[PDB]
């Protein structure tokens, strides 16, 4: 698995993934 | 809600950059 820049994403996946897609360490 | 709607979509099939991001 790499980046979530298009992939399934579950849940804390999805929230984590929204971080991430943004900068990852926003929050 | 909006982000459970895209959720349902992103775990069910999945989602890119582009609309993950446009939730920040």
């Amino acid at each position: 698995r790499a980046a979530p820049y298009g992939v399934r994403l579950c849940g804390r996946e999805f929230i984590r993934a929204v971080i991430f897609t943004c900068g990852g360490s926003r929050w | 809600d909006v982000l459970a709607g895209l959720s349902s979509s992103c775990c069910k099939w999945g989602c890119s950059k582009s609309e993950i991001s446009s939730l920040c």
